RNA sequence: GUCUUGGGUG
């Protein structure tokens, strides 16, 4: 079997915590590795970075969304939010009524609420693939 | 959970597609095309098929208690 | 205890926007309008009503 | 359970099943133990090194 | 039977800030000195730079309750194209002889200017401004 | 079943609660006969700041239209002008505005209206679960003054700031109501001459 | 509770005097108060909870 | 909307916005305009609202009578004759019309002016409208332009100013270091950047602009808040400075040691229809996190502050010689207010 | 001098132009055929067994949203209006449901054309549950497994949409006037020009566009309406519009009787 | 727990009348009608009828609040008019518009046919 | 001229200084150096600055009573239990606080 | 019917 693991002991994904980080160089995105030579005035502008001639990178990361959590992984575009509004959000769609297990019948809890009829939303996130959130709305 | 019987917004009829329109994915179109062959031109009426999570298919997998 | 204390006759509940409504006039649910009471002494005035 | 006071409090807790994503994010909750006895607000602050 | 009668040469005409009225600026062809800013409605009377227009004040259409014109009736606004009713809210018996006049049409503004011995009479509460052309 | 009171939110920090419900005829309608389910305020979006309820407003309407999903992963090379480019492309103003009509009267509306699919949850918050009201009931034993809890039928606090309010207002009469009679008022027996809470009344 | 009856209405915190105010009551469906939208400032009152 | 300069009712709308005001005296006044057609402005309809016998005055800017902006007020025995009405007139500022009405009527007829105001209003925009989209936080390619050149002019200062002090020749200021001198330099530098970008997407913005509908009526949103939509956020603050070197020499490991630069220390370039960057919404999250703190934990401070000013405060009353003294008897002061 | 001039006409929807009539008349038809027009549907559930997954009102409330034949509905009486104590055949109509997984094999599905009617006014036309084939299905009710089993008696009355939406005749009525903006009742938002940025109406070519020498007309109001009325298959889209036409007519009339015995 | 019933909309109680004239005193030949369990959809078509007669001066309806079932309407005329004899006029022109629609439309289908 | 720090009452004496118009942010040191009646004035000049600082207008009458609460006894009485409880009222009032 | 702990709302 083939999965993650493998790519880890490969020598191509490795583990860094906070102390590690203070002496590595992460390149944001992979293309960020090369400059590139653009004036999309709708794309938003890739920060210059003109102050340092030549880059030793030593890290890249894998997707910049994965900083988020479990909660704010549901809001669609958080980048175009102010962020209390993204914590607002990450508050209360812990509180949002749906599906919360599949079981929910043979189960005999203090309180339960179930969605008639969850749908999956139309504006997603890749995130939510391993949240299970177009599983159980 | 299972498909409802009308449209939300409008009130058309959607609970007679839902295996059509399943049919129609098992031959290859793509959404937007069956969702036009079962005639849903309005998008709230193809927003109901669309988005629609079945999960009577997970309800029933559990024996039945009598 | 004493200079804060609960209190009978009061209610509670969320509250709503109404542009039909006059300034000093609040919407008061039928429920607790009923549940809620005022002590009126009867006098040859009201006791019909 | 005679050592209650001086004890740290809400270590465990009652799993959220109000819905799938809570329950998600319960499961993987963390705790620093300062109290809210004192306003310092530092401690509370979003840090560099938490990216 | 009207207060003030003539005949104005439109000198400019700004849209500008808004699309359905225009300010305009005329100065008598007869009697020069005597200028007229007024706001109209373009798509009830629309005009145009050096356009000719015949203007009246006056203080009633008559030869308290608003109610739709019959046609069996006839009243002075039968001879002319743009009929507004104002409220004088200033008159500036100003320096020498510049007199100035200022009538509010809902909200739609009117200045005019000129010697006293033609517009001592346009001291009144409200005026009707009639419009030829 | 929701109604009046209901707490709803969108997935960008817009949260809000029922205020009247209409039926079909009564809403504003586009030329297709679409009617709304939902209709928010716009003065919610420009100082909160929230474009993203917005963007996705708009993915949703062409993922609805061309049958897929929108994507609204952060940090993508995605822009508002190739999704306006995909609605207009499908015959629909590029912007989201569409012209609507007036539900009373069928007559156009002056301004044309940002519409469109948009996700909402229902909050654990519903308002028959708050309501409550309290003539008379149960008293603690200690204090004889009514008991805590929406649940055990309890009275409402009438605090110290609320004294400060009643102080501000100068309703002396009110003050001492709320406090005597809609609460634990007493008769006690006192000694004219030791002061003393120790007099043996025998009212029989 | 009849319509016109004067009600003290409130909301916490109270930091004023004008955070408590008599109301005359109008009776209404449904579970929600009513508010006329220009004393939602007076009261720092929003209808989102 | 509806006391613009350019907003005209017909008869049948007008006759509904009438019957709406529950203190109409059952006159309907003159149209405006009479020919060719009758048509009423929303001013007339608005002074309807209005009690007669009231007189208010304002001027705006030095504007003239015949106000060509229609800027100012001026209303005459209850009737506009010049000026938008907005919040300078129907706020709760001082010298407006709720005070003079207020001053003048009294308590009911000006609690009776809101319900006038509200029911016409209401029905007025009922049947107009008033949306919001995604396009009105756009600006055209022109714009965009200025903005970026304005942006890019303040990353060009930002860097000579850091030149300057890398080189040892920046300018000391009074009661301040040399790095205070920098950083408040720096600050000033992208604080006014910001400013001149925002100046420019609001003079992009049409009337029929939603949000600068929203901002002129002063009903939602201000200046700041358009700038932050369409043109640029600008620069996040943690405790009053810029985001501090969180790690060793640095903000976040994206980027090199001892990097002074606007993007490093939490400049935000992007505005929120554009998007932010990953780091720039870290940084933002920051700012907003610092805010939440500052709510959540100095409210305890600020109502003990309060219960302690009443306590002391509790017992002083204006007596029925004038006087005003406490519980004690003891004066406090001898006229209340000294008047 | 009112005009009707259908355009297309299938059992299910009709698109017609309605001319020299008032916009008030046109939106009124419009409000009642979405609102006003009887039909029958399912408006009391009784349940005998129900061991499948989904709870009692769960199936109810889809039950009461299933669309009935309707045809006749208008020589029926509304149940509050007979004076029987229990219900009768003056004013419902009794189905029957019974659903049964066979087997211990495989899923069972429970559609709408199951429902079985037994009683109800013959020889009246109404109560069976509409099909759009021979060959129809109908709608999903719900799904059986291993001795799981469903046995309902549903009763049918008439009602109007006002008391809920499941007496609804209509999905949507599409309904537009003026395609050119010549009357000027809207004032389009535009970046750039109004023109280029919007649509044309699916009318547009049905009336002539202004000319560009043309000047406002003051005197001209909304003539011409472009409408089509889709119906669930309980009446017919020329029903639908004859039954609403002919409910405005009975409401103008109880108005006039009201009017002229106040006498 | 608070929510009316949903046929209260049309139904008529027994203790309601369906319609009450009360006259406006301010203004000569003038008055008040109270239609009960009505809405926007008798109340515009009304309106927009009346207010096409010369003899009819004004005219206009409003419902105070959304939640009631029920609309006001002010109605004047001429001093010969009654307001009263230009309302049944107005129905009886609206009924008979009604009846020419609906001989058009099925003359129409059955055209199509 | 400002400063850091505070000496009142030796700068005041400095010759070239305006010896009647020098003024410290510290109404101790008012009270201290210049008397009461200073001290007032000082005190309403500093809650007058917080509070406008932001353009917030708070009646004069107001912070003239809550100065002249402060300044009654001839001392500068604080907003806590040193100072309010210090009074000479009713128990039942202390001990409500 | 009581006390602590925990999760929350404005
Ligand atoms: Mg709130
Ligand atoms: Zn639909
Ligand atoms: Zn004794
Ligand atoms: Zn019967």
């Amino acid at each position: 079997v083939y999965g993650w693991s493998s790519l880890v002991t490969s020598g191509v994904i490795e583990y860094v915590d906070g102390e590690e980080e203070e002496t590595i160089m992460i390149a944001m995105t992979p293309e960020d590795l090369q400059t590139r030579s653009l004036n999309d005035t709708a794309k938003r502008i890739k920060p210059e970075m003109s102050t340092s001639s030549h880059h030793t990178f030593t890290h890249c990361e894998i997707h910049p969304s994965m900083i988020l959590g479990v909660a704010a992984s549901i809001i669609p575009f958080p980048d175009h939010n102010q962020s209390p509004r993204n914590t607002y959000q990450s508050a209360m769609g812990k509180q949002a009524m749906g599906v919360f297990l599949t079981n929910y019948n043979v189960r005999m809890d203090t309180m339960a609420n179930i969605l008639y009829y969850p749908q999956k939303p139309l504006a997603k996130t890749q995130a939510m693939e391993y949240l299970k959130f177009r599983e159980l709305p | 959970m299972i498909i409802p019987v009308r449209c939300f917004s409008c009130g058309k009829v959607v609970g007679d597609k839902w295996d059509a329109y399943l049919r129609l994915l098992e031959e290859g179109k793509q959404e937007g095309d069956a969702l036009d062959e079962l005639k849903l031109k309005r998008y709230c009426c193809r927003r109901m098929v669309l988005t629609h999570v079945d999960l009577i298919e997970k309800f029933l997998r559990y024996n039945p208690l009598e | 205890n004493l200079m804060g204390k609960r209190v009978d006759f009061s209610a509670r509940t969320v509250i709503s926007g109404d542009p039909n409504l006059e300034l000093d006039q609040v919407g008061v649910p039928i429920s607790i309008a009923k549940t809620l009471s005022y002590p009126e002494t009867v006098t040859q005035y009201n006791i019909h009503r | 359970q005679k050592k209650a006071m001086s004890s740290r409090a809400g270590v465990s807790q009652v799993l959220n099943r109000y819905t799938y994503s809570s329950t998600l994010s319960h499961l993987r909750r963390t705790n620093t133990p300062i109290g809210r006895d004192g306003k310092l607000a530092k401690p509370r602050q979003l840090h560099n090194t938490h990216w | 039977s009207a207060l003030f009668d003539d005949i104005f040469t439109v000198q400019t005409v700004d849209n500008g800030r808004y699309n359905k009225v225009s300010r305009i600026i005329g100065i008598s062809t007869t009697n020069s000195a005597i200028k007229l800013t007024l706001d109209i409605n373009n798509e009830m009377f629309p005009v145009s730079q050096d356009d000719s227009l015949t203007v009246t004040l006056a203080n009633s259409l008559s030869l308290k309750s608003w109610r739709p014109p019959k046609p069996t009736d006839k009243s002075l606004a039968d001879d002319y194209d743009y009929v507004m009713f104002g409220t004088v809210y200033k008159f500036e018996e100003g320096d020498e002889d510049k007199i100035k006049v200022y009538v509010s049409f809902g909200g739609l503004l009117m200045c005019l200017e000129g010697g006293y011995k033609s517009l001592a009479s346009l001291k009144q509460d409200n005026l009707y401004i009639l419009i030829r052309r | 079943v929701p109604q009046i009171g209901d707490k709803f939110a969108s997935r960008h920090g817009q949260k809000g609660t029922i205020g009247v419900t209409y039926r079909h005829e009564d809403m504003p309608f586009s030329a297709e006969g679409i009617v709304p389910d939902l209709i928010i305020n716009p003065h919610a979006i420009p100082s909160r700041m929230t474009v993203a309820h917005l963007i996705e407003c708009l993915l949703s309407k062409v993922g609805s239209i061309r049958g897929y999903e929108g994507d609204a992963t952060p940090f993508t090379d995605l822009t508002v002008d190739a999704v306006s480019n995909l609605l207009r492309d499908n015959g629909y103003q590029s912007r989201g505005f569409e012209v609507m009509y007036n539900g009373h009267t069928g007559k156009k509306l002056m301004a044309q209206v940002f519409f469109g699919p948009t996700y909402y949850q229902r909050l654990r918050h519903m308002v028959d679960d708050k309501i409550h009201a309290r003539a008379r009931g149960p008293v603690q034993v200690l204090t004889r003054q009514p008991v805590e809890g929406r649940s055990r039928d309890g009275g409402l606090r009438f605090g110290e700031m609320e004294r400060d309010c009643m102080i501000a207002h100068g309703a002396a009469g009110f003050l001492k109501e709320r406090l005597m009679e809609a609460s634990d008022a007493f008769r006690v027996h006192v000694c004219g001459i030791c002061g003393l809470m120790s007099v043996i009344a025998n009212l029989k | 509770l009849m319509d016109d009856d004067p009600v003290l209405f409130n909301r916490q915190p109270s930091l004023h005097k004008m955070s408590m105010m008599a109301h005359r009551v109008k009776v209404m469906p449904y579970s929600t108060f009513r508010l006329n939208l220009s004393v939602t400032s007076p009261y720092n009152a929003d209808f989102d909870g | 909307k509806m006391t613009l300069r350019d907003t005209f009712i017909e008869y049948e709308q007008v006759m509904n916005m009438l019957f709406w005001v529950p203190s109409w005296d059952g006159v309907v006044p003159q149209p405006a305009i009479l020919k060719p057609k009758p048509l009423w402005t929303g001013k007339q309809l608005l002074s309807i609202a209005i009690p007669s016998g009231i007189h208010l005055q304002r001027t705006d800017g030095g504007n003239s009578l015949l106000s060509p902006k229609d800027n100012g007020m001026l209303i005459v025995d209850g009737k506009v004759m010049f000026g938008v009405v907005d919040k300078k007139t129907v706020g709760s500022g001082g010298g407006g019309l709720i005070h003079t009405v207020m001053r003048e009527k009294g308590p009911k007829i000006c609690a009776e002016l809101f319900g006038n105001i509200q029911k016409v209003v209401n029905y007025w925009l009922l049947h107009n409208g008033f949306s919001i989209g995604i396009g009105d936080a756009i600006a055209d390619a022109s714009t965009m332009k200025e903005i970026t050149h304005a942006i890019s002019s303040a990353k060009e200062q930002v860097q000579e100013i850091i030149y300057k002090a890398q080189h040892n020749e920046l300018e000391l200021k009074p009661g301040m270091t040399l790095r205070e001198s920098f950083e408040g330099e720096v600050s000033r530098t992208l604080n006014d950047a910001r400013d001149s970008a925002g100046r420019s997407a609001e003079m992009n913005l049409k009337d029929l602009n939603n949000v600068k509908q929203m901002v002129s009526a002063g009903s939602k949103g201000s200046f700041i808040n358009i700038a932050q939509m369409s043109a640029c956020v600008g620069q996040q603050m943690v405790e009053g400075k810029r985001i501090a070197f969180g790690f060793a020499d640095r903000s976040l490991p994206h980027f090199t040691k001892d990097d002074f630069s606007p993007e490093s220390k939490g400049f935000v370039e992007n505005s929120y229809l554009r998007g932010l960057t990953p780091q720039e919404f870290f940084f933002h999250a920051m700012a907003g996190r610092e805010g939440l703190i500052d709510t959540a934990v100095k409210t305890a401070e600020t109502g003990y502050i309060q219960r302690r000013l009443v306590k002391a405060l509790e017992d002083i009353m204006v007596h029925y010689d004038g006087t005003t003294r406490n519980s004690l008897g003891d004066i406090i002061q001898f006229l209340y207010g000294e008047d | 001098e009112p005009k009707v001039n259908i355009i297309n006409a299938q059992d299910d929807e009709v698109e017609l132009m309605l001319s020299d009539v008032n916009l008030s008349l046109a939106n009124s038809l419009r409000r009642t055929m979405l609102a006003e027009v009887p039909t029958l549907a399912i408006d009391l559930v009784e349940i005998k067994m129900n061991t499948s997954v989904l709870a009692d009102e769960f199936i109810s409330h889809r039950l009461g949203l299933i669309p009935l034949v309707s045809e006749d509905v208008e020589e029926m009486k509304y149940s509050r209006d007979c004076t029987c104590e229990d219900y009768c055949d003056e004013c419902s109509v009794v189905l029957e449901l019974s659903a049964r997984h066979e087997g211990e094999e495989g899923t069972t599905d429970v559609y709408s054309s199951s429902l079985i009617k037994v009683s109800g006014p013959g020889n009246l036309n109404v109560g069976e549950p509409v099909r759009r084939d021979d060959y129809d299905q109908g709608i999903l009710l719900c799904k059986l497994r291993n001795h799981q089993e469903l046995n309902i008696r549903c009763i049918a009355k008439k009602g109007i949409a006002k008391e809920h939406a499941k007496w609804s005749p209509c999905s949507a009525i599409a309904f537009e006037y003026d395609p050119h903006n010549k009357l000027k009742h809207t004032d389009f938002w535009f970046e750039v020009d109004a023109k280029k940025e919007w649509p044309d109406s699916k009318y547009a070519t049905w009336e002539e566009p202004p000319k560009p020498g043309e000047v406002f007309d003051y005197k001209a109001k909304p003539n011409r309406f472009y409408m089509t009325v889709e119906t669930t298959g309980s009446l017919k889209a020329n029903q639908v519009f004859s039954r609403g036409i002919k409910t405005l007519q009975e409401k103008l009339a109880n108005v006039l009787f009201e009017l002229e015995n106040s006498r | 727990m608070n929510a009316p019933d949903r046929f209260e909309l049309f139904i008529l109680p027994d203790d309601v009348p369906k319609l009450k004239i009360t006259p406006d005193s301010r203004v000569p030949n003038c008055i008040i009608i109270k239609f009960e369990r009505e809405d926007h959809t008798l109340a515009n078509l009304l309106r927009e009828e009346l207010a096409l007669y010369p003899d009819v001066t004004f005219v206009a309806y409003k419902v105070e609040h959304p939640l009631f079932a029920n609309f006001v309407m002010r109605l004047q005329t001429e001093e010969g008019t009654r307001p009263k004899q230009a309302l049944e006029r107005a129905c009886a022109s609206i009924i008979n518009k009604l009846k020419t629609l609906d001989h058009k439309f099925n003359e129409e289908w059955n055209i199509k046919n | 001229l400002e400063t850091d720090g505070i000496n009142l009452a030796e700068v005041m004496a400095v010759p070239g200084v305006d010896s009647s118009r020098t003024y410290s942010n510290s109404f101790v040191e008012i009270l201290s150096v210049l008397g009461i009646e200073a001290t007032r004035s000082s005190l309403y000049k500093e809650i007058l600055n917080v509070i406008a600082f932001d353009g917030s207008y708070v009646n004069y009458r107001h912070m003239a009573l809550l100065v002249d609460v402060m300044t009654s006894r001839g001392y500068l009485m604080a907003i806590t239990r040193h100072g309010i409880n210090r009074a000479d009222t009713g128990a039942l009032m202390r001990c409500s606080f």
